[PDB]
RNA sequence: AGAACUGGCGAUGCGGGAUGAACCGAACGUAGAGUUAAGGUGCCGGAAUACACGCUCAUCAGACACCACAAAAGGUGUUAG
RNA sequence: UUUGCUCCACACAAUAUAGAUGGAUACGAAUAAGGCGUCCUUGUGGCGUCGCUGAACCAUAGCAGGCUAGCAACGGUGCACUUGGCGGAAAGGCCUUGGGUGCUUGCUGGCGAAUUGCAAUGUCAUUUUGCGUGGGGAUAAAUCAUUUGUAUACGACUUAGA
């Protein structure tokens, strides 16, 4: 569609005289639109058990908003997928400008190294970093600093017109 | 708008230069590359060399009028890569022919009037910090030029000349620049530094 | 102003081929200084006429009268397929034919 | 004997740079870098205008030859109130550095009307500029 | 990991300092004046103290990364070849039957004319290169002085200088006259 | 190699994958305009060198399997867990 | 062989078109990078300015750019000559000095506009050649036949011949 939002998927199986409000399910499904989020949920939620598959019913479907766009830290997600040669249970610490950008960059270096398969893309907790210590990445604190200066070669020149006395050039 | 279009050869590519091109020589549109000694490629000349190892059929593999298909001196002819974006089977490529004067180096005097450059044509805007450089005055001289010292000399006279013109040019167009400041103390620069003049 | 001209000059491309289908009732006008299709809503409605020449006296001199109508947007670059009457030809076109600058729609 | 380096010292990004958006929703509206995420996309921000911050590329913003003294920090409307102790907005328009900007765009706003008397407009010194060029 | 910078601290003394404009290094010295240009590596200096350099080195994920090393050592090889030289005392340790070597002197080359080199009449002008001078034995039998003012221009020669006598058949053992290297020393005995 | 059912060819075109009687779409009325999928957007060839996010240095480069299949054992070319 | 052909000037008519409607505007080199101006002991120098593409400069005011005068002038632009330079890749151009004519809208008058009936690719441009006046300059070749035979299937190159 867009992006790939956030939306609260609450089930509920079937409160009535069997099971009196079984244990109210709900987690934090990060897709695009009110579709595939639906699907993500019983996919990441494999080990739910015999009652009946025809109920599937929503508690209350809504969209939860990205907390703080602008607050730009320091996030983990573990990544998880299951391949043809096994499968691989990774965890990145790559800074994200937002709380759910971080899904967006995740399809575009997952699919850009091991070839990760859409079906295939697993979504766990989502960590939190604040101070040091803890962070064993060292391209990220580096690029995390103060007052830092450097220069930055190349520059967009995008045109069509076959007119020119500039003389163009890369200078930024 | 303009007739003819001149494409200068400071610092130009090949492919490249001739991509806004193509869709000029299918109108008509008289475009001439000048200096062909003066190209270069953001690549390098370790690779560019092997032209004759793979590069012959369909014809009289030995005949001196229906054996090869050109592709002879110096690599094969910064000629025939431009045939290949036209479409020469057709007339719409071979009036284009016509139009499209582009032989090697120095052509009629068309670089001495308009040098205009293609965005996409220069490597100086397709360039990463690291990446080799290549010279086809060493890659023609690679697989032995003739005139070597005969070309690079004749461009060295036409640099100094030219240096002894801009130093007049640039000397009556000074005393107008020295009045453009000046002159502007009137009734000119007081209601026209508000709209753009 | 040496010169009288209230038509712009905008490099023709080609007409109405297509794929493997021949069907020449479309013309494709691409007019420069546009990059943006929004800026094409300006050049709508117009008659263009194809620049050409006759041989025999039969009006005054070489005089054939053609006719053109301009249509809706094209491609990204602003391109026009401005289509004409009927006189849609195929003889290798792209040049500086005369698109007509209003017939104004204000 | 000194060392001496010539020039070709690009205007360096860091805590305080204030740019200038040239494609986008906001072309031509003025902008500033208050905080650095990384050494990619920059974390502009409007000042006088009134719009919030998003992930946009060096290609869609470009640096100003400007520099000031403020804090690292992703917030925008606070870099409008107290803009008046480092002021530089006065400068954006005394300079001749942005005044090719303005001279294409308040033109294209005139009518015909004002862009057809300045043939006098422009004769008035170039009078001065004919006996200037061969007499002096 | 994309590294953004990797400044060194250059230490120069001052007299011998260096022109900085684009990627060419000027040596400046009272020992011979020589040029050299770098058009392969695209580097960039930038003073702030005379005499140590604070640069910024970026792309560190593929074999640049620290390319500020791979010059430094080149720049000292420039100072060091300017003000303490680069003499490599090379002995000529052989028996057999005393060579009689004759440098004689051609458009200011210096062509070295070996006449009869363990019973060979072939005539091996080796082409020397300007800035360095070569003399004889004086004090100690059969010693050759290559003492000059670079390395690209010395060093690389006596590598074709020593590869010029290769036999098919023969090789080292044959015989106890092959032309090694005793030490690389510097023309400063002080330094 | 031998069965039941079986979207085509056989007996059916046009478009398209460079090219294809066997695949996909479409079980063929005669113009024009507009709207999908498959197939695309430098020219050849009717189409934007339109944008953002990764990665690479090969004197056998690479860009659609079926359709003249290659595997195991290595290495000081590089990135991300 | 019914005095023709070439160069400058070009009455009245044809054969054309790969698309004319301000204008094809000369520094070179480099991109982990420059140009211009000023200063200087003239260099790999410093300072200042420019850059984010041709949306910048030049050019533009009268019937398809008409017929006059005055003021502001001793500039600028175009056609037709002469003197003084330069050019060897398809050179076939550029600039300067010394005269005359038309024009010269910075500012300031008068006359002219139409009847064409709101526009009709609404012409004042040019590839080549021939046929009528003549002001200059210049007074020619090849093939067949025959002869010589280095050549020779029928041809061509090398023959002789006032």
């Amino acid at each position: 569609m867009a992006h790939f939002k956030e939306y609260q998927v609450i089930g509920r199986r079937l409160p009535t005289e069997s099971v009196p409000e079984p244990k109210l399910f709900r987690m934090r499904i990060f897709a695009s639109n009110e579709v595939i989020a639906k699907s993500r949920y019983w996919y990441f939620l494999q080990k739910l058990h015999k009652v009946k598959k025809a109920s599937g019913e929503i508690v209350s479907i809504n969209q939860i908003n990205e907390a703080h766009p602008t607050k730009v830290k320091n996030f983990g997600v573990w990544v998880r997928y299951d391949s043809r040669s096994g499968t691989h249970n990774m965890y990145k610490e790559i800074r994200d400008v937002s709380r759910v950008a971080a899904v967006e960059t995740l399809y575009q270096d997952m699919a850009a190294r091991h070839r990760a398969r859409f079906r295939s893309i697993h979504i766990l907790k989502v960590a939190e970093i604040e101070k040091t210590a803890d962070v064993k990445r060292q391209y990220v604190k580096q690029f995390l600093t103060k007052d830092l200066k450097f220069p930055l070669p190349h520059r967009v020149q995008k045109s069509t017109k076959t007119f020119s006395y500039k003389r163009p050039s890369t200078f930024y | 708008v303009e007739p003819v279009v001149v494409i200068d050869g400071k610092g130009h590519l090949v492919g490249r230069l001739a991509s806004v091109v193509a869709k000029q020589l299918l109108n008509g549109q008289k475009i001439v590359v000048v200096r062909a000694e003066e190209l270069n490629i953001s690549g390098e000349f370790f690779r560019n060399k092997l032209k004759y190892h793979d590069f012959l059929r369909k014809a009289t593999a030995f005949n001196k009028t229906r054996g090869p298909f050109h592709f002879r001196a110096p690599s094969r002819i910064f000629y025939k890569a431009l045939r290949g974006m036209v479409s020469h089977k057709t007339a719409r490529g071979k009036a284009a022919l016509e139009r499209l004067k582009v032989f090697e180096g120095i052509p009629p005097p068309y670089d001495k009037k308009k040098r205009v450059v293609v965005p996409q044509a220069l490597r100086v805007l397709r360039l990463k910090p690291g990446r080799k450089y290549t010279t086809l005055g060493k890659l023609s001289t690679s697989v032995g030029w003739k005139y070597e010292d005969v070309v690079a000399k004749l461009e060295a006279k036409r640099k100094v000349s030219s240096a002894e013109y801009y130093a007049k040019k640039r000397a009556f167009t000074k005393k107008v620049a020295s009045a453009n400041a000046t002159a502007a103390e009137s009734d000119v620069a007081k209601q026209l530094a508000a709209l753009g003049y | 102003a040496e010169s009288h001209r209230l038509y712009v000059k905008g490099k023709h491309l080609s007409y109405q081929r297509s794929k493997r289908v021949n069907n020449p009732n479309v013309s494709l006008i691409k007019i420069e200084g546009v990059a943006t299709p929004q800026d094409a809503q300006f050049y709508l409605g117009k008659r263009i006429a194809y620049v050409y020449r006759a041989s025999k006296e039969v009006r005054g001199s070489k005089i054939r009268v053609m006719w053109g109508k301009v249509t809706r947007t094209h491609g990204n670059s602003g391109v026009v397929r401005a289509t004409f009457r009927n006189n849609l030809p195929a003889k290798t076109f792209g040049a500086s034919v005369r698109i007509f600058l209003y017939p104004s729609n204000i | 004997t000194d060392s001496i380096v010539k020039a070709s010292n690009w205007r360096l990004v860091e805590v305080g740079r204030v740019v200038l958006i040239k494609k986008g929703q906001s072309a031509g509206k003025l902008a500033a870098i208050v905080e650095i995420i990384d050494q990619k996309k920059v974390l502009i921000d409007g000042p006088k205008a009134g719009v919030p911050r998003q992930a946009i590329n060096l290609g869609q913003v470009v640096l100003t030859p400007l520099t000031f003294a403020l804090p690292r920090g992703a917030r925008t409307a606070t870099v409008s109130k107290k803009w008046a102790a480092a002021a530089v907005c006065e400068k954006w328009a005394a300079s001749s550095w942005a005044k090719k900007i303005a001279q294409r765009e308040r033109r294209a706003a005139l009518t015909d009307f004002e862009r057809f008397q300045v043939m006098v407009l422009r004769k008035q010194k170039r009078y001065t500029v004919k006996k200037a060029l061969a007499k002096a | 990991m994309k590294y953004i910078q990797t400044e060194q601290q250059i230490e120069v003394p001052e007299g011998v300092t260096v022109s900085i404009k684009s990627r060419i290094v000027k040596v400046v010295g009272p020992r011979g004046t020589l040029t050299k240009n770098l058009k392969h590596i695209d580097v960039t200096f930038t003073k702030v103290n005379n005499q140590l350099i604070k640069v910024a080195v970026h792309n560190g994920g593929r074999k640049h990364v620290a390319a500020l090393r791979t010059v430094k050592s080149l720049v000292d090889n420039m100072i060091t070849g300017v003000t303490k030289g680069y003499k490599y005392k090379m002995r000529y340790v052989y028996a057999h039957f005393p060579i009689n070597v004759n440098i004689v002197e051609k458009d200011g080359a210096k062509f070295i004319e070996v006449r009869n080199f363990l019973g060979d009449k072939k005539i091996r002008n080796v082409p020397v290169r300007d800035g360095v001078t070569i003399e004889f034995s004086t004090n100690v039998k059969d010693e050759i002085v290559l003492s000059g003012n670079s390395v690209e221009d010395v060093s690389q020669n006596a590598a074709d200088l020593q590869q010029i006598c290769r036999v098919r058949n023969k090789d080292i053992r044959k015989f106890l006259d092959g032309i090694y290297v005793s030490h690389k020393g510097f023309i400063t005995e002080d330094l």
